[PDB]
């Protein structure tokens, strides 16, 4: 069980750690988060009490280094940093734990939600989507645009998700125009799975990471990417059986976790109605269709 | 974006453009079978591709053999239309290719966009305009060549005859749309109007009769009346 200490909390802030969140008051004696499960990526995120504009946060994996948070009064945000001195770090953490100044990652033992939302998400792939190679952790915020959004403006601060475009030469083989547009199996299986992602695990990882950025930061380009990756599968007549079964589980847990009150801005009516009721896979997502119909029957 | 009443003169500027109408591509007769069920029989169709500035009509005849063994023919018809329009564009010299293609029905947008991905600089546009191009098969010479075709064939016409020698392309398009709208509303009456006076003939190389300027005014008046009356003949006013 790993720990992310905080130097201090000088501004009032709501702090999130994965799907959990808690309020910290200005100058409250808060010194971090302990008992973080090893084996998963994690995200620690922030919303200041005075400017709910810009939710922002950091993806990290405690196996990759010792990380802490320190507020920067010049740039005005809580920054993640790596402590390279391992003995200095262990000492700091032990002092803060002895003084009981840390919240505990509050995982219920029955609860597999976080695993189910990050099953295929790897830090190494996160770091290729979010390019900042001097750090082992990755910053994301509400405003960052995606490479594809830029094409349609700062590149260093972009989300380099894999570009998916259904009306593109990459998606449409010469001479198979109608075939490839109405059945996207070529584009899914040959172009994307075999060619770009290499396997379905990496495809699902990017899909899960896009959803999480949409949900936790309200990042619009991430929401677009999540829906595009769903639609590309549902609009393919030929999809491996294990991929469909896994997609159903992935989306089930995403829909389960989504705040009821954010469905209006994070769920695209057209994609979901198409995917559940018209597409080739309209009958292959039983778990997802059941939770959608019981939780958001208005959207449909 | 969409072409409408507000940007109408754009049709007659010097940027090459084509209208594409697909309403006569897939044509059927519906009939009873011996068992008393219903079936369709396809008949030859055509794509109506028109340059509104010059009158050049590229009439691609769609022979019923293209439908043999195919499913979902009304969906296929849109993609076949887009395939043939793309082939026409590729066949033209670069300086004759259109800068815009305006589809008369919005369901043509995605099929045409996908077939034209190689031409990113040709704009594919819809229109809000109630354009009467479905009535093209009421022009006798056009209907005749479509029905006689025994194989795929492209036939070139000028839908304005020689009108542009005397009138502008705006006026020629307005006359064409009035005639075609008239033929769509009451084909028999419209055709009676056009052919009543046997001394005015259709030249072998033309589609419409050789009216004098003054005779076109009377004709145009008669077509408005026909439609004016028919705005009540069904709709009682
Ligand atoms: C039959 C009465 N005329 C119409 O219905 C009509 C339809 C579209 C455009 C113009 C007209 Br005048």
């Amino acid at each position: 069980m790993n720990t992310v200490p905080f130097t201090s909390a000088p501004i009032e802030v709501t702090i999130g750690i994965d799907q959990y969140s808690f309020n910290v008051k200005e100058n409250q004696p808060f010194h971090g988060i302990k008992d973080i499960p090893i084996g998963h990526v994690h995200v620690i995120h922030f919303q200041h009490a005075d400017n709910s504009s810009m939710r922002y946060g950091y993806w990290f994996d405690c196996r990759m280094g010792n990380f802490y948070i320190q507020y920067d009064p010049k740039d005005g945000l809580y920054k993640m940093m790596e402590e390279r001195d391992g003995a200095k770090f262990e000492n700091i953490v032990h002092n803060f734990k002895e003084r009981q100044m840390m919240v505990s990652y509050p995982k219920i033992d029955e609860d597999d939600t976080w695993y189910n939302l990050t099953e295929f998400v790897q830090m190494d792939k996160i770091r290729k989507i979010v390019r900042k190679d001097e750090n082992q952790f990755s910053y994301v915020d509400s405003s960052m645009t995606t490479v594809q959004e830029n094409e349609l403006s700062d590149p260093a601060h972009s989300l380099n998700y894999t570009v998916i475009n259904f009306k593109s030469r990459e998606a449409i083989r010469p001479g198979h125009e109608m075939e490839d547009f109405l059945d996207k199996s070529y584009y899914l299986n040959t172009v994307m799975l075999q060619g770009i992602f290499k396997n379905s695990s990496n495809y699902f990882g990017e899909l899960q990471f896009a959803f999480l950025n949409a949900m936790f930061f309200g990042n619009y380009g991430s929401s677009l990417q999540w829906h595009a990756m769903i639609e590309l599968i549902c609009s393919s007549a030929t999809v491996p059986k294990h991929m469909l079964d896994k997609l159903d589980e992935i989306l089930y847990y995403q829909i389960k976790t989504l705040p009821e009150q954010y469905s209006d801005i994070l769920l695209n009516e057209r994609v979901w109605n198409i995917c559940l009721y018209s597409s080739f896979q309209k009958n292959s997502l039983h778990n997802t269709e059941k939770i959608m119909e019981n939780k958001y029957p208005e959207l449909l | 974006g969409a072409m409408n009443s507000s940007n109408y003169a754009e049709l007659f500027n010097n940027d090459i453009k084509l209208f594409v109408d697909d309403t006569n591509v897939y044509r059927v007769t519906v009939h009873k079978t011996f068992e008393g069920n219903v079936a369709t029989k396809a008949i030859n169709g055509c794509i109506f591709t028109l340059n509104p500035k010059t009158g050049h009509l590229f009439l691609k005849i769609i022979h019923t053999s293209v439908w043999a063994g195919q499913k979902r023919l009304s969906q296929l018809a849109k993609w076949k239309t887009a395939e043939e329009v793309s082939a026409l564009v590729r066949s033209l010299p670069k300086e004759e290719q259109p800068k815009q293609i305006i589809v008369t029905r919005k369901a043509m947008l995605d099929p045409l966009e996908v077939h034209m991905l190689d031409f990113p600089n040709i704009a594919i546009r819809p229109t809000e305009l109630r354009l009467p191009f479905s009535a093209a098969m009421s022009i006798d010479k056009l209907s005749d060549v479509v029905m006689k075709a025994t194989e795929p064939q492209m036939v070139l016409f000028n839908i304005y005859d020689d009108w542009l020698d005397r009138i502008s392309s705006y006026t020629a398009f307005s006359r064409l749309t009035l005639l075609l709208r008239a033929l769509k509303t009451n084909e028999e009456s419209a055709k009676m109007i056009l052919l009543s006076d046997p001394t005015i003939t259709i030249k072998s190389y033309h589609l419409w009769p050789s009216f004098t300027d003054e005779q076109w005014i009377t004709i145009e008046s008669q077509m408005r009346d026909l439609i004016l009356t028919e705005y009540g003949r069904k709709y009682n006013v």
